[PDB]
């Protein structure tokens, strides 16, 4: 309904989340851009299984959320690009509309969620897409933009367990 | 026992034949599953993408203290102004013949308390744009109020232009709280087809 | 709409590389981005996979030309008279100047697909001892598979 | 294993012969019901015409 | 009477075009009435359907040809060696010199029949470096089908 | 039977009829030339819907009238020929009965019909045939000469008509 829980985190909207650091969106500001899994190389116990297993294949959920009055104004494009580390980057548009993406306005909505799923040529490989959140109406009256990202259905190599017998 | 006809020891580029393989008896690295794969350009000029009808070339400005006006209006060639960019008109330019329905969408992106009256009306081709509200209501229109529904969505109708006019017209002044813009994206609609594959 | 599935619109014969020899010899690395209408075609998609088919033109101007594929991962020719000419496995072409060869080459990648890549390397000598020579390659993509569209480049 | 006989690589005009087609896989704009198709021409002077006996 | 019928009558194969090049190249609009024999058998009849077939012979006087088909609506060359010569989109056809080419294009008009008509051009160039050659296009056209029977033309 | 009525208008012999400017056939006259759609531009509603849709298919029935006595002598040949307004053009002849064509021989009779169906090799066009009628033998005691034509099955275009909804 509107309290989804996975292990010991607990999201708010209408295997666990991981919420990274607020990014403020200015009236002046271009953008930003998130490299995955690279934005959870330093996110605890996921970040231990990316620098122990050397192959893994992993989904993602995520989440982009703007906490804003009904009185702000402007647009925001959440994309999903296939082809920093936690903090990611602070920054044709037209065009990118191709990809799996979805449009923040903020009159009538403030949440955005995309599925991943494991895209790559081969089936399995060492730990490809990258997160992008472009303010293509500028913000008329800054509000923090909050980016929560969930890893779901995550497999890994059966080497570090497999005995030599 | 055969006689050599002619056209014999030719050379065709657009003749697909046959062939000896280089590397005979190797098994090459096989297919997976991967996600989104495109057997036909007709699943992707379906998806709708903005027009730089004017980061700014996208967004299509409205201002206060203007009825009877003009917000934008354009002419429908898909091969050049407005539409050249455009993931629709960058493959349409692959081909010489569209012939098929088009899908114009409106996004309003001002605070919830504004609210305005604009009427997109669409003038088909071989007949003259509207130069004046009463002319645009008196030909093919939709009457649009900002103020409830957000986001638009009209087709225009199948065309083969190988355009027409489509603007759009402030009915009442745009009531702004104590510039906004608007986003127009194009696509074409599962009638459309292409033909003859040029460079 | 038989004009816009993938089997039809890449499957084409274009001309990637032409080169001209002597009586010595030129290798190419396999680029389908060396001629920029292909390029652009193949820019469009992310992963893409098909057989190539290569048509060869030979024309003289003031005889017999070796066509050797050198597979991903082996060596190339140094000089027109080294081992890699004289060994069994790399496939090699003999035909006349004037005339045309033809043939097929499988999937080579090490993954599912191509990724915008090395595909193997063409080289090109003539057998003769002791004319200026030019060779053309035409290359055919079929059986032509793609995923996840990609936008096209604007600048 | 074949060996080819007198007349082969010739030119005839007169000769009717299927072809390989420049435009493979292009659908040609398709044929509609025109009125008046003429199959033979023993259809056309088969009409009263004037003849100029002044 | 099977000479009166319009595959008979019609479906025969007369020189179109006959040109000479130098090693530098010539384009041609296509033009069934360039031959009077041929233009006074079509002027008999006001809408006509039919898929074509060129045969070409090229002869030398004191190599290889390139004849290029360019569709309606494609732009010709204006030197012998631009990029439309190489590009993949317009089908052309390498034969040598004292041979013959031999190929079909099907109905590439708008309407549902031709009006007595853009029905493309021919480019020829020959592809050797740095001899005269004549080119000979002969067309033949198939599965005919007229309307409309008209009154022959007399003056 | 002798009244054929179509709509506001009727017509005597032996979707509306238009009577065009009924010409003087003097005996040193050469002829006359029709363009359709051409000579109904300035007639009316036809006019009216001819100017307002693009695209348009109409067939024809082409009546043409002259009103004599059983002592005038001359013939007149009425033939419609595919491929000036509604005044049309005062002006091998032989050849052209292989045309749909009809002879008006005033020792026999005094009016010729002519129903011309859509020739054209578009299914639809934006408003291709001419009605051409020619003395041949001289006019020997003038004489009126009244046309009628009447289009039917006539269809247009869906464009100022389909909503965008």
């Amino acid at each position: 309904v509107q309290q989804i829980t996975l292990g010991n985190s607990t999201i708010t909207t209408q295997c666990r989340f991981y919420t990274l650091d607020s990014k403020t969106w200015t009236t002046g500001s271009k953008g930003w851009c998130w490299k995955l899994p690279d934005a959870l190389k330093d996110m605890g116990v996921f970040g231990q299984n990316m620098f122990f297993h050397s192959l893994g294949r992993s989904g993602y959920t995520v989440h982009v959320q703007c906490n804003a009055t009904k009185f702000h104004s402007g647009c925001l494009l959440v994309v999903v690009i296939p082809e920093p580390g936690e903090r990611g980057i602070d920054l044709l548009l037209g065009n990118l509309l191709i990809f799996p993406h979805q449009f923040i306005n903020l009159r009538t909505n403030n949440t955005a969620t995309i599925v991943i799923p494991y895209i790559n040529s081969v089936p399995i490989d060492s730990m490809n897409v990258s997160l992008m959140v472009i303010p293509i109406a500028p913000l008329t009256v800054s509000l923090p933009i909050t980016v929560t990202i969930a890893p779901m259905c995550t497999e890994f190599s059966g080497i570090r367990s497999k005995s030599i017998v | 026992p055969t006689t050599t006809l002619p056209g014999s020891g030719q050379f065709l580029t657009t003749d697909d034949r046959q062939s000896p393989s280089a590397l005979p008896n190797y098994e090459p690295t096989p297919r997976i599953h991967i996600p989104g794969k495109v057997h036909n350009l007709l699943e992707i000029i379906q998806v709708d993408t903005l027009i730089p009808m004017n980061v700014n070339s996208y967004l299509i400005p409205l201002n206060a203290n203007r009825q009877n006006e003009q917000v934008f209006g354009t002419n429908l060639f898909i091969g050049d102004g407005v539409f050249k960019t455009t993931l629709l008109g960058e493959i349409v330019q692959y081909y010489t013949h569209w012939s098929g329905s088009l899908r114009f969408s409106l996004m309003y992106t001002g605070p919830a308390l504004s609210s305005a009256k604009l009427i997109l009306a669409y003038t088909p081709p071989g007949a003259r744009g509207p130069q004046d509200r009463r002319e645009a209501m008196l030909g093919t229109h939709v009457v649009w109020d900002i103020g409830l529904q957000s986001t638009i969505v009209m087709t225009i109708p199948w065309t083969s232009g190988v355009a027409g006019f489509l603007s759009c017209w402030y009915q009442t002044s745009l009531i702004l709280p104590p510039q906004v813009y608007l986003l127009s994206f194009i696509s074409a609609c599962p009638d459309f087809k292409l033909r003859l594959m040029k460079d | 709409g038989s004009e816009t599935d993938v089997e039809c619109f890449l499957g084409r014969a274009a001309c990637v590389h032409v080169t001209e020899i002597q009586n010595l010899f030129n290798d190419w690395k396999i680029n389908l981005s060396s001629l920029v209408q292909l390029r652009k075609k193949l820019e469009l998609f992310t992963y893409v996979r098909f057989d190539s088919e290569y048509t060869i033109l030979a024309t003289a101007s003031q005889l017999v030309v070796q066509a050797m594929y050198v597979p991903p991962g082996a060596p190339n020719p140094k000089e027109w008279d080294d081992y890699t000419w004289q060994s069994a496995s790399n496939p090699s072409v003999f035909f006349k100047v004037g005339d045309t060869s033809r043939f097929s080459v499988p999937y080579v990648g090490l993954a599912s697909a191509y990724n915008c890549n090395h595909m193997g390397s063409m080289a090109f000598r003539i057998v003769n001892e002791h004319t200026l020579v030019k060779i053309r390659v035409y290359h055919r993509a079929k059986h032509v598979e793609a995923w996840i569209p990609r936008a096209p480049r604007a600048l």
